[PDB]
Formats: structure tokens, C-alpha cells, sequence
RNA sequence: GGGCUUAAGUUAUCCGCCGAAGCUGUGGCAACCUGUGUGGUUGGGUAGGGGAGCGUCGUGUCAGUGGUGAAGCUGCCGGGU
């Protein structure tokens, strides 16, 4: 007898995705990667 | 006659029948409450000394519990992206005053 | 716990009597993993064709509105630029599949502990059959009412030829009917009832026994 | 899912819109000029409830010094003596005196000038 | 042992990070807090490191 | 800056006071530690790391609700960190 609307994951089981450059109260702005140079665009390849 | 009593760390000049905003505190309304006096004026006569205050008494009721005003503080600075937003209301308690016996 | 009970096939009134095997119908009710299996479920149910046109696939688009330098204008390199009105669309939905690779042994659990809590809670009931002869909607509609309630499920597992049952029990909308072999736990949570045909609890026990 | 922006958009707008409803020009028309005003209101206020304190005791404290000094005793030697006395009377309830019940204050000057240290 | 007095008289900031440890390890954590202490010569030694910021007693 | 040597200048010394978001008093909030009756410590902050949420749209389920007026828009009176 749960009923659809009982069924709820267990805690911790679905973590909030983290949503990125939307606003200064968050990752925002620059979005986690600093001001200027390579990694402000695009990434370094591991072997170099 | 009134008297120059202490609540809270703050002072009141108060007189019987006076309502007065109290720093909230523990007793629970309707009951009474002893304000700490530290002065007394009855006109022309201006009790002032401990020995004196020690045995006058200022009686006083509770009435509620009332809100300050809305306070919205938002820290911010400029060319940082910093910004903090907060309220406040700080609670206090009415008080009626009933009497100042010496 | 994998106690086997015994529930009394009916057929309206009385008849013969059916076990349920216990190892299901009798097992936990993870709500987690329930949870899990329903959600994914409905995620395979989802159709997925949803989509947008990149800068890309933007008709025109292909030369540079203007010169770099000299006009006062902004740098722009294509009228179908995401900024531009009219544009493509930057990360858009495209089409896809949500289907979620459950484990089997996840999948059966969650609807053997589905089946369990409602048998425990005594919402399973057997018939040897709904209506005889030809096929009306109205003797099954009483035969369940005479059952209990109306959110329910029904069981007739026949595959080819149960037409009678099947079509009896086709148009109640708040019946859903299903073959033994079809159960699935999003269905099982969403009944409040479920009702076995003789032959289906028969060929679900024959389907899935230890 | 195509979401619209505007219904959620507009809450915050309402907002600066509604604080910045007295200012002068743009600042009370236009979102984005009321809302550089609402962050300097907003700092404004925060430094000016802290310095309210120090202000309204410099009010205080002015006048105690003139009720104290018609009476021929200068606010600091008024002070230390009340200190003396034992008397903790603060700077607000003193200055509501000297407004208000002079002959109060003026026995409290009185008090202080016995008490003062005379030396 | 005379249990020595000592209170901070002034802050930590721009101090050096000697005297800074010096304060923690006193137990001192702001102006005008007061510790007790025994009158061990390591406790002296503290107080004569920082003496320009507490103040000592008996 | 006004003005100041009739110091309101320099200097020694003594007695007071002013003075910060520092300290203390009072009231509220929060993080952490600790034996878990207490209490202790802490809470400026960019790049950035961690944690917990608000609002919008779609949608499963249940409970609903709507011309005796939904959505949206727009007043007033309130509420929350
Ligand atoms: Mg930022
Ligand atoms: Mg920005
Ligand atoms: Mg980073
Ligand atoms: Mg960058
Ligand atoms: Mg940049
Ligand atoms: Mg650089
Ligand atoms: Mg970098
Ligand atoms: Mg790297
Ligand atoms: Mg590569
Ligand atoms: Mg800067
Ligand atoms: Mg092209
Ligand atoms: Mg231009
Ligand atoms: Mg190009
Ligand atoms: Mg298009
Ligand atoms: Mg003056
Ligand atoms: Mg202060
Ligand atoms: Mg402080
Ligand atoms: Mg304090
Ligand atoms: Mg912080
Ligand atoms: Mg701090
Ligand atoms: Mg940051
Ligand atoms: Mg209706
Ligand atoms: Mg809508």
C-alpha cells in the first residue's frame, strides 16, 4: 500500500546537481576557473 | 515621581502607568517584574545613593511580546562580486509600570 | 521473512483456494530501490524526441555581417550567432533515450517487495474468472465492486486468447490490466488492488519460483 | 521545457523598485540605476545604525556639558565625580534630566561637586 | 609560585607571528582577557616576549 | 581652517575626560568541539573548495480547486536569517 507518491529516494542518494555561472552567490562569474590564461577557455592535455 | 531604573543593560526613565519597551526576558506576561533602580525623583528630592536605592522598589508588569522594525542589511563592496543579504526584527517585551515604592 | 500464506479464490462467491509462494509475496519493502525501479520505469517510458537547431543548422548565417574594424558595431561573425534573434540555440535539447540499465535482480525485487506489501496489507484477491459466455463490461464491473473498491489491477496472463476477461476489464479506467507476465512494479505500486485470474497467479508463480 | 524568464525575472525588480521609491531621477524610475542606490542605501544604513550610537552620546554629552557648566562644573570633572559618588546615571538619562528636570540635574551636579576629589 | 597575572593590553594584529603564538599559548585570545598562571620561568619567559602587549601581576 | 604668545607653542609632571564595528552589558542567529545537566571556542573576505536552500517551467502519484472567476497584471496590509 506505499502508493506512488510515497516513493522517495534515500538521503543522499540523489545529490543537487550544481548549476555554475549563475550569479556571484554561487560558482559565478568566472565560473571556477580564475581570471585570463589557458584554463580561463578551454583545458591543458594531461600529457603536456 | 519617577525613577531612573535599569533593564538589560539599558536605562528608562519611568513613572507609574508608563508602558516601556523592555529587552526581551523570561517571565511570562501578566506576571511582575522588579526594574533595578538608579535614581529616584519625587520633586525637589533626588534619591540617589545605593543605601537608598537598595531598599526602593519599582513594580512592574509584562504585557507581550513586541517586534522591533524590519531590518535588511546587505553588505556589499564594490569590484569584488561580494554581496550578503540579512534581517532582522530583535524582539522586546512590553512593560507597564505599577509603582515605585520606597 | 518468506512465509507462504494462502488466499481463497473466489469467483464471486467461494471456490477452490491459491498459495501465495511467500519468497514472493512475502519479502521487504526496500522503498529505495523501489523508488529506483519506478523512476527508471518512467525514464524508458519517456519518448525523448526533442530537439533545436545549432548556429549550425540555422539556415544562412554564412558570411560576416560587417567588417571587424571601422563601423562601431560589435565583432560578429554570423547573423545566426546564439546572441542574434533568430539564432541557434546553444546547449538545446536534442534526442535522446532515457532508459537506465537496472539490474535484473534489482528490478525483480523491487516487484517482489511492491507485491509483498500490499499482500501483507491483504489487497490481493483470485478469481477463477470474470464474466462467462460472452464478454460485457458490466459483469465485471460488478464482480470487482463485489471485490472492493475501484483503483485496481487485473491479472489474466493469457497472452493469445483471454479475449473475455481481457476486453471485459478493457474499458473500466480505473482498471489496468496486465499479463502475469508483465507485472512491473510501477503498475503494482499504482494499484491499490490487485486481482489474480486463477490462471494468472498460476503462470506468474510458474514464471517466477524458487 | 522551454522556460520564460519574465514571471520569476520581475519579483527582484518589484523589489528595488518598491526600496527606491522616493529617490531623484533614474533612481526611482529604472531597475538597474535604483539598484546601484539600493546597495549604497543599503551600506549607508548599516555604517549609520553603529555611528547613531556615537552621535546621539556626542548629543549627550553636549548637553551635560552646557546643564553642567551653567551650574560652574565642566562635563569631565561632572562625570568623575558622579563617578566618585557611585552614582551610574548613563549619558542619555543625564542629558534627559538636563532638558528636562533641571533641579534634578542640578542636585546631581551637586552630588558630584561633594564628591569630586578636591585636590 | 606567586600565580601570575596576566591580561592582553593590546591586539595581535601586525605583531609578529612569534608573539602571536606566544599570546595563544598564554591562553589570551583578546583585549582585556585575563589568565592565571604559575610562576614557572616559561610563563616568565612568555610574558618578557610579549611584554609591549599584556600586562603582570601576582 | 579660524584664530592662538593674555598659548590655543615647546617641555617636565600631575589630575580628569573625549574617542572605534576593539572590550564589557543586554537580546537574537549560526558553525564547531566536548563530557553530552554544563560549557568552551568561533562566525571580514577576492580567486577558489565544501554544505544547505529560494524561485520559474514540464511531469508521475495522491489530495484537490476554478465563471460564486484560474493564469497574468496591479494596489494595500502583513511574514521569513
Ligand atoms: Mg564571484
Ligand atoms: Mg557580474
Ligand atoms: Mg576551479
Ligand atoms: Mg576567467
Ligand atoms: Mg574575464
Ligand atoms: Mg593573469
Ligand atoms: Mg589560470
Ligand atoms: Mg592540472
Ligand atoms: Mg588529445
Ligand atoms: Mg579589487
Ligand atoms: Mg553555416
Ligand atoms: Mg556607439
Ligand atoms: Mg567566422
Ligand atoms: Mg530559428
Ligand atoms: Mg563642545
Ligand atoms: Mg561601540
Ligand atoms: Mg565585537
Ligand atoms: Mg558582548
Ligand atoms: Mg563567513
Ligand atoms: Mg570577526
Ligand atoms: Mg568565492
Ligand atoms: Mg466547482
Ligand atoms: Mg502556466
Amino acid at each position: 500500500a506505499i502508493e506512488l507518491h510515497d516513493l522517495k529516494p534515500a538521503p543522499g542518494a540523489h545529490k543537487a546537481k550544481t548549476r555554475v555561472g549563475r550569479g556571484e552567490g554561487s560558482k559565478g562569474k568566472t565560473a571556477g576557473r580564475g581570471t585570463k590564461g589557458t584554463g580561463a577557455r578551454k583545458n591543458v592535455p594531461e600529457f603536456f | 515621581m519617577y525613577a531612573i531604573v535599569r533593564s538589560g543593560g539599558r536605562q528608562h526613565k519611568v513613572a507609574v502607568g508608563d508602558v516601556v519597551e523592555i529587552d526581551k526576558v523570561a517571565d511570562e506576561a501578566g506576571s511582575s517584574i522588579e526594574l533595578t533602580p538608579l535614581l529616584v525623583v519625587d520633586g525637589e528630592s533626588v534619591t540617589s545613593d545605593k543605601d537608598a536605592l537598595g531598599k526602593v522598589k519599582v513594580t512592574a508588569e509584562v504585557l507581550g511580546e513586541t517586534k522591533g522594525p524590519k531590518i535588511r542589511i546587505l553588505k556589499y563592496k564594490n569590484k569584488t562580486g561580494y554581496k550578503k543579504r540579512q534581517g532582522h526584527r530583535q524582539k522586546y517585551t512590553q512593560v507597564k509600570v505599577t509603582g515605585i515604592e520606597g | 521473512e518468506t512465509k507462504t500464506i494462502d488466499v481463497l479464490d473466489v469467483k464471486g462467491k467461494k471456490a477452490g483456494s491459491a498459495e501465495l509462494p511467500g519468497d514472493l509475496f512475502d519479502v521487504n519493502t526496500n522503498i529505495p530501490l523501489i523508488h529506483q525501479v519506478v523512476v527508471a520505469q518512467l525514464a524508458a517510458a519517456r519518448q525523448g524526441t526533442h530537439a533545436t537547431k545549432t548556429r549550425g543548422q540555422v539556415s544562412g548565417g554564412g558570411k560576416k555581417p560587417w567588417r571587424q574594424k571601422g563601423t562601431g558595431r560589435a565583432r560578429q561573425g554570423s547573423t545566426r550567432a546564439p546572441q542574434w534573434v533568430g539564432g541557434g540555440t546553444v546547449h538545446g535539447p536534442q534526442p535522446r533515450s532515457y532508459a537506465q540499465r537496472t539490474p535484473k535482480k534489482m528490478v525483480g525485487a523491487a516487484l517482489r517487495g511492491a507485491l509483498s506489501d500490499m499482500a501483507r496489507d491483504n489487497r490481493i484477491f483470485v478469481v477463477t474468472s470474470l464474466v462467462d459466455g460472452d464478454k460485457p463490461s458490466t459483469k465485471q464491473a460488478k464482480a470487482v465492486l463485489s471485490g472492493l473498491a475501484e483503483l485496481r489491477k487485473v491479472l489474466v496472463v493469457l497472452d493469445r486468447s483471454d479475449e473475455i476477461d481481457w476486453l471485459s476489464v478493457r474499458n473500466l479506467s480505473e482498471v489496468h490490466v496486465l499479463a502475469a507476465d508483465q507485472l512491473n512494479t510501477y503498475d503494482v505500486v499504482n494499484a491499490r488492488t490487485i486481482v489474480f485470474s486463477q490462471a494468472g497467479l498460476d503462470a506468474f508463480v510458474g514464471a517466477r519460483s524458487a | 521545457a522551454r522556460v520564460k524568464r519574465s514571471v520569476n525575472a520581475k519579483k527582484k525588480r518589484r523589489e528595488v523598485l518598491d526600496q527606491a521609491s522616493g529617490y531623484r531621477g533614474q533612481r526611482s524610475r529604472l531597475y538597474r540605476k535604483a539598484k546601484e542606490q539600493t546597495l549604497h542605501s543599503a551600506t549607508y544604513s548599516f555604517r549609520d545604525r553603529r555611528a547613531k550610537k556615537g552621535d546621539f552620546r556626542s548629543l549627550w554629552i553636549q548637553r551635560i556639558n552646557a546643564a553642567s557648566r551653567a551650574q560652574g562644573m565642566t562635563y569631565n570633572r561632572f562625570i568623575n565625580g558622579l563617578k566618585n559618588a557611585g552614582v551610574e546615571v548613563d549619558r542619555k538619562m543625564l542629558a534627559e534630566l538636563a532638558v528636562s528636570d533641571i533641579n534634578a540635574f542640578n542636585s546631581l551636579v551637586e552630588v558630584a561637586k561633594a564628591s569630586q576629589p578636591q585636590n | 609560585m606567586s600565580k601570575l597575572k596576566i591580561t592582553q593590553i593590546k591586539s595581535g594584529i601586525a605583531t609578529k607571528p612569534n608573539h602571536r603564538e606566544t599570546l595563544r599559548s598564554l591562553g589570551l585570545k583578546r583585549i582585556g582577557d585575563t589568565v592565571i598562571k604559575e610562576d614557572r620561568p616559561e610563563f616568565r619567559g612568555m610574558v618578557r616576549t610579549v611584554r609591549h602587549l599584556v600586562t603582570m601581576e601576582e
